[PDB]
């Protein structure tokens, strides 16, 4: 309770019950777990969608396949992926230290007067990171099982 | 007394050009039971020419007779390439239907319709009641009109087939 | 609401809510009825696709093109078969069939929802004695179960051989 | 309960006691009580001794010629019984299993108004068809257990000592079909019975088409 | 009742149910409709085993002189000859009987005569006179000439029990003739006459195959 994760299709959605009975420190591990896989999930998913018939990086003829491409990449870029990924990461933690602390908010959106709207605009970003979620898994798996990309496997 | 019931809608209203309930308002009932009845029949019909046009069940008709579902044409010459045992069961059934199942009249010769029902309430217990009045009276009346309108089509569609041999006219 | 109040507790169980793994346990009013909707909708669904399945395995099929432009027949994707002549169906048909069946749900689920109503979309009610609706609610569930399994066995019998011996 | 299975013991076998080495008796099955466990070990005890001694009166009546006079049994020349079921139709060894299933699907719901085998139920016990008409598909009629009521109004001491003979003769009658199909599989392993039961070579465990035998093991 | 019609018919054996059929409580509608349908079933068993024990006898000697039966032989099977008759007069046959059997299966008749069904109350085999049928009847089955309309209320007992034994016995005889017919040597010391090989029990064998066998 207190959070926007709730939806019309499937109300307040928790058929195992892992909230119930659940501390609020458990409550915002398991918000700021969901927003993380929603948010990284978009990224992957339009990764794959532009890179798929748009990659001019890297002489322009990296392979579209998204699991083939990684390989391919150089080692120095996926060591700068990493530590940018870290270097946000110390925040996420930082921010996770502090005494005030919504679970995906690097905004501080506790100091500002929100309403309805802010409470359905994180609604949307949550069910877009829903979508997305189910979406990255499903290019990869596709990936691996035709060795094609998104959009050259819808073709 | 009949000028409001259900039927009395659309843009005629009531409708009696001979008179028949204005002479007779007591036999209205009856009338009404009749017009469902044929209303209904006419429904079936007509959906049953407008979807035997396009879909045709699988399988023999008949395998002693080798008569397919798909051999048969759509209209009257399908009921007269049925086989005589085949046609014999649909009047059994149709005759069940008639005379226990769904009955339109209670008794004697000149059958009245029953004491504590509607004109033709004929379901038993299982059956989709509705309990809002407005909607009651307004699907009874849809139920009515789309008869009517049925059997004007239906015997538009006999009439076409038995010129022609099909219930579509040129056009 | 708990489990025990719903409708479905069937005698093939001894009339007890069966949940080996109590997934329903640790469930919430909203949560159980939207559990319960879900069931419902994939009864129904199951149950129009056993028809449909026996229907274009037994050869039923409309007389016409099912598009004319990329000139498939309903005899083409019949021919094929229940898995197949799915694939065999132009893409837009599905897409019209996918978007229709979506807008259908989206106004159902707008003016019904699935948690405030449970698998009601406000049907018209064939008895209103409660204890006659209990059993047609019971019905219901009991045949759009096995038609899930009907359904899902059908899938796995055409698909793999052999795998059902009495599939018809 | 453990004292009321040394007390069967007794009922069973004065001289041998409450023989049971493995201790299974006092074990406790899928985190349920030792009573429940009790309940489900004496009506597997029950239910072998049961298909066991309707296993044996087979082997023999048909082992030794006794057949169906209709199409899918004349149909199945050979005698040895093992090769029959394997030469059985797949449909008419699914529609067996499946019905036995049936009858183990009506032997676990109790809707008679009787605890199951492992909440305080009689081990053994298959409830009666006709105790509720409501709750049964049409209408079967004849109970598996005494169809045509011939042991109705039987005391309980009748009934238990039919209990008593029931467990001994099953036990005893899992090691007469164990033996028959032993003879059948591997020669010389149940010495009396040489050249009585015909040799088989495939698989009285795998009721449909296999060639995966103890193999590797054997003789 | 059982038990003590049982004994009227033979006091000696008095009641043998081996397989307690009237025990069994058929359809769930009670032992007593148990009963009833029983003794109702025994009873029409008998009076068709009679029947068509005389009728085979006489089948297996004399036909009708005008067509269609002239054209059957005698020195047949009756079953064959039932197997060469026409489909129409197999199916009209057939819709007789089935008349009669619905006019004593229809309620309100044999209520109107003071009798109810067979198995509640229904004294087995209370056949109904046609009077509710529409146009003239000008005879019934039971009692059609009114010869022993009048008869006596003992003897009106006494013939039941003898007609259930004599039903008895004709049911064994009519398929001891079936056996014979159909398995040569079936019966000892009946195989003399006719030897058809076909199912009796097939009313249209010769018409048509059921679809599915
Ligand atoms: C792993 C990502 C993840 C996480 C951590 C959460 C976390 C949360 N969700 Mg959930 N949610 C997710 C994904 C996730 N969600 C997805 C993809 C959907 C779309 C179906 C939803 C839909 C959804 C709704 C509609 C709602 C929530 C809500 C919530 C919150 C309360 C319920 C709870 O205790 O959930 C705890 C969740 C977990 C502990 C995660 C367990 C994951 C298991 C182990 C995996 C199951 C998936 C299976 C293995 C594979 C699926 C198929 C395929 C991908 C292979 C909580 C913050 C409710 C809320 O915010 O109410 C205010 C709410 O209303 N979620
Ligand atoms: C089976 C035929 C049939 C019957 C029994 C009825 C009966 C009825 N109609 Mg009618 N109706 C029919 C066909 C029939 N309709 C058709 C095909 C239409 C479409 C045009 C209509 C359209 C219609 C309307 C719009 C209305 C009625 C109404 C009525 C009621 C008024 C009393 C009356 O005069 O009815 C007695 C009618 C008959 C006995 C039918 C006589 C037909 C003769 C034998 C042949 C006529 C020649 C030829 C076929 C044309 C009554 C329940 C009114 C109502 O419900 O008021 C409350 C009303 O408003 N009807
Ligand atoms: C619920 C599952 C389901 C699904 C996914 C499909 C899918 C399909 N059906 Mg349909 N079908 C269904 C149920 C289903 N059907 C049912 C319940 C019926 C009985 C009325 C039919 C009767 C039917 C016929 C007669 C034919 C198809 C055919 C088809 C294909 C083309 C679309 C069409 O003509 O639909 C028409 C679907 C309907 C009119 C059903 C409406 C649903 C109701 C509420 C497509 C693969 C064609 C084919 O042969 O493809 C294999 C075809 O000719 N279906
Ligand atoms: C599908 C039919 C069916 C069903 C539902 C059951 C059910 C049962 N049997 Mg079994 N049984 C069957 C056929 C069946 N039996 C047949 C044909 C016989 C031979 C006559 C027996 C003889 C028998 C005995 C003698 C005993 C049981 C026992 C049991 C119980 C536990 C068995 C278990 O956990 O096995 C689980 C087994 C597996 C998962 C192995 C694989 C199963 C295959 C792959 C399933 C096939 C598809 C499926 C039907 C869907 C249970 C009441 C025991 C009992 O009640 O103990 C208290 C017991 O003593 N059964
Ligand atoms: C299980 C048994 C069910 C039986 C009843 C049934 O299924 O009801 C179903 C039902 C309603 C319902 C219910 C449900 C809610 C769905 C189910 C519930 O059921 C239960 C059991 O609870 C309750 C119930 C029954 O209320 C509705 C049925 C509706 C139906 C069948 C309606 C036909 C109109 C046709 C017209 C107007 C034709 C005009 C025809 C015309 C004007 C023409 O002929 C014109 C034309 O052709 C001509 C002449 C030549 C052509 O060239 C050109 C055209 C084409 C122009
Ligand atoms: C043992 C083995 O190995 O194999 C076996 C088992 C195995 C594998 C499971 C097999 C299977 C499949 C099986 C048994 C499948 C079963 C399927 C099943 C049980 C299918 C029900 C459908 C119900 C329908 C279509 C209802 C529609 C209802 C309609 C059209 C309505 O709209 C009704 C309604 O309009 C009314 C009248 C008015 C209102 O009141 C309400 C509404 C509007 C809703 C095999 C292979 O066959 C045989
Ligand atoms: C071979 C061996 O070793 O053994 C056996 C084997 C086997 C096969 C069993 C054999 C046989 C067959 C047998 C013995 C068959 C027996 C058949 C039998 C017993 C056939 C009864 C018919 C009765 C009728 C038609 C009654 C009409 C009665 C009518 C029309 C009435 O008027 C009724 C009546 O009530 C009224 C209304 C008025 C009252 O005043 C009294 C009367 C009665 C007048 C064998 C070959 O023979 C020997
Ligand atoms: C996570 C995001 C990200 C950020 C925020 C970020 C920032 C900066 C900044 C500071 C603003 C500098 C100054 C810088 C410089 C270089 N980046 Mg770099 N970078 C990111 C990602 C990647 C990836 C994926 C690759 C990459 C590369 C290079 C090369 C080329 C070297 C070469 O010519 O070989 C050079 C010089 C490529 C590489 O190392 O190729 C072997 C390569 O694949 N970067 N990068
Ligand atoms: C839920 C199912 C469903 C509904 C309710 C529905 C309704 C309507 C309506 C009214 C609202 C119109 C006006 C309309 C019109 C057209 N539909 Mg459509 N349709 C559905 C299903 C399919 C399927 C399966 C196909 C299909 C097609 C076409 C074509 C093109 C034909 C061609 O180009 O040959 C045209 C013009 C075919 C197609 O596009 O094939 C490439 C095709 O296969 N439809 N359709
Ligand atoms: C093929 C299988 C089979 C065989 C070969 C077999 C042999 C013997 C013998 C050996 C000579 C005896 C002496 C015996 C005796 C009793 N059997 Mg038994 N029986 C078989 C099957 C079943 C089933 C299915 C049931 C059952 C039962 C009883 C009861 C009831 C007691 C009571 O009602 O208290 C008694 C007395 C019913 C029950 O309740 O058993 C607990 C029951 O359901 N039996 N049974
Ligand atoms: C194939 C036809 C047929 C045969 C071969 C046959 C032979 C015998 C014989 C054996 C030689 C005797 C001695 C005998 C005696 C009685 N028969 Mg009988 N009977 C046949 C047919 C019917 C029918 C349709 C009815 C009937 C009846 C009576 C009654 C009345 C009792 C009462 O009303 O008190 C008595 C006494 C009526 C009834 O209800 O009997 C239950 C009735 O309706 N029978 N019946
Ligand atoms: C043409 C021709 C020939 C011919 C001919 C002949 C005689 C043809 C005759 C054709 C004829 C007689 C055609 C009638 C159609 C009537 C219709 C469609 C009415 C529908 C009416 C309907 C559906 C009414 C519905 C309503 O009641 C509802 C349901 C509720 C009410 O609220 C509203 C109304 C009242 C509206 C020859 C001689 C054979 C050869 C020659 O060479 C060519």
């Amino acid at each position: 309770n207190g959070m926007v994760g709730d939806c019309k299709p499937l109300g307040y959605f928790d058929p195992l019950g892992f909230s119930k009975d659940a501390s609020p420190e458990t409550m915002a591990k398991f918000r700021e777990a969901e927003l993380k896989h929603g948010r990284v999930a978009m990224l992957a998913c339009a990764g794959m969608i532009t890179a798929d018939k748009f990659h001019p990086l890297f002489g322009g003829k990296l392979s579209s396949n998204p699991l083939l491409a990684i390989t391919q990449v150089p080692k120095l870029g996926l060591l700068q992926i990493l530590l940018f990924i870290g270097f946000m990461e110390v925040f996420g933690i930082l921010n996770s230290r502090r005494p005030d602390y919504e679970p995906g908010n690097f905004l501080g959106t506790s100091q500002w007067e929100t309403t309805p709207t802010w409470d359905a605009y994180q609604l949307r970003e949550l069910n877009n990171g829903r979508l997305a979620m189910f979406g990255a898994i499903g290019m990869l798996t596709h990936a691996y099982i035709t060795g094609k990309g998104p959009l050259e496997l819808l073709d | 007394g009949v000028e409001t019931e259900l039927g009395a809608t659309g843009p005629l209203g009531y409708w009696d050009p001979f008179g028949f309930s204005v002479r007779n308002p007591e036999r209205f009932n009856r009338y009404r039971a009749v017009e469902l009845k044929h209303g209904r029949i006419a429904m079936a019909a007509t959906t049953g020419y407008m979807v035997q046009s396009f879909l045709r069940w699988p399988g023999y008709l008949s395998t002693s007779a080798n008569i397919k579902f798909a051999d048969l044409p759509n209209g009257i010459a399908a009921f007269k390439a049925i086989p005589p045992a085949g046609l014999f069961q649909i009047l059994l059934f149709i005759g069940a239907m008639e005379a226990f199942t769904w009955r339109y009249y209670e008794g004697p010769w000149p059958g009245k319709v029953p004491e504590g029902k509607a004109p033709g309430d004929v379901a038993g217990d299982l059956w989709v009641r509705y309990t809002d009045p407005e909607e009651k009276a307004f699907k009874l009346n849809a139920e009515i009109n789309n008869g009517r309108a049925a059997m004007m089509g239906s015997l538009g569609m006999l009439m076409h087939d038995h010129i022609l041999g099909t219930w579509v006219p040129p056009g | 609401l708990a489990v025990t109040d719903l409708v479905g507790a069937s005698t093939e169980v001894s009339n007890k809510v069966w949940d080996p793994l109590k997934l329903s346990e640790n469930m919430d009013e909203s949560n159980l009825k939207l559990v319960r909707a879900a069931e419902l909708k994939h009864c129904r669904v199951a149950m129009l696709a056993t028809v449909g399945w026996l229907w274009t395995a037994t050869g039923t099929h409309f007389e016409g093109m099912l598009s004319t432009s990329s000139g498939v027949s309903f005899a083409d994707v019949a021919a094929a078969g229940p898995l197949l002549g799915a694939a065999k169906v132009p893409a837009a048909g599905i897409w019209q069939m996918i978007a229709a069946i979506g807008a259908l749900e989206v106004y159902w689920e707008n003016k019904y929802p699935a948690a405030e109503c449970g698998g009601d979309f406000g049907v018209p009610r064939v008895t209103q004695d409660p204890a006659k609706f209990k059993e047609i609610q019971l019905a219901e569930l009991k045949n759009g179960r096995l038609a899930m399994i009907g359904i899902i066995s059908f899938a796995c019998a055409e698909a793999i051989p052999g795998s059902v011996p009495f599939y018809p | 309960s453990l004292s009321d299975l040394k007390t069967l013991a007794t009922g069973l076998n004065p001289v041998v006691g409450y023989w049971d080495p493995l201790k299974l008796g006092e074990a406790e099955f899928w985190d349920n009580t030792n009573e429940e466990t009790i309940g489900w070990l004496r009506h597997a005890e029950i239910k072998h001794g049961r298909v066991a001694m309707a296993g044996f009166v087979g082997f023999i009546v048909q082992a030794n010629g006794i057949k169906f006079p209709w199409a899918p049994f004349n149909a199945i020349t050979s005698t040895s019984p093992p090769e029959q079921w394997d030469q059985l139709p797949d449909a008419a060894k699914w529609q067996i299993i499946l019905g036995v299933g049936f009858l183990e699907w009506w032997s676990e719901i109790r809707v008679d108004g009787t605890p199951h085998y492992m909440k305080g139920g009689k081990p053994g016990y298959v409830p009666d068809f006709d105790a509720t008409p409501d709750q049964l598909p049409h209408w079967v009629g004849l109970n598996l257990y005494d169809p045509l009521k011939w042991s109705k109004g039987a005391s309980a001491e009748k009934k238990q000592k039919g209990l008593l003979t029931e467990l001994n003769n099953g036990r005893l009658a899992m090691l007469g079909i164990m033996g028959f199909v032993s003879e059948a599989k591997v020669p010389g392993s149940v010495p009396l019975l040489k050249g009585l039961v015909a040799p088989y070579t495939g698989e009285v465990m795998a009721p449909f088409a296999t060639d995966i035998d103890w193999s590797s093991w054997a003789y | 009742a059982l038990p003590e019609l049982s004994k009227k018919l033979n006091p000696v054996l008095g009641y043998w149910d081996p397989l307690n059929l009237a025990e069994l409580n058929f359809w769930g509608a009670g032992d007593d409709a148990t009963v009833g349908f029983l003794r109702h079933a025994e009873i029409k068993h008998g009076r068709v085993a009679m029947a068509a024990f005389v009728g085979y006898c006489v089948q297996s000697n004399v036909h009708f002189p005008w067509a269609p039966f002239n054209s059957i032989p005698t020195n047949i099977a009756p079953a064959e000859q039932w197997a060469q008759l026409p489909e129409a007069a197999k199916w009209q046959i057939i819709l007789f009987v089935g008349f009669l059997e619905v006019y004593s299966e229809h309620s309100f008749i044999l209520e109107k005569y003071g009798q109810k069904h067979y198995m509640k109350g229904g004294k087995p085999g209370f056949f109904p006179d046609f009077d509710t049928m529409v146009h003239p009847v000008p005879l019934n089955l039971w009692d059609p000439l009114k010869a022993y309309k009048g008869a006596s209320a003992e003897r009106k007992a006494d013939g039941l029990l003898k007609e259930v034994n004599n039903g008895r016995l004709a049911m064994i005889g009519i398929m001891g003739f079936c056996a014979e017919a159909r398995v040569p040597g079936a019966v000892p010391a009946l195989s003399n006459i006719a030897h058809y090989a076909g199912d009796p029990m097939a009313p249209f064998a010769a018409n048509f195959h059921l679809p599915g066998f």
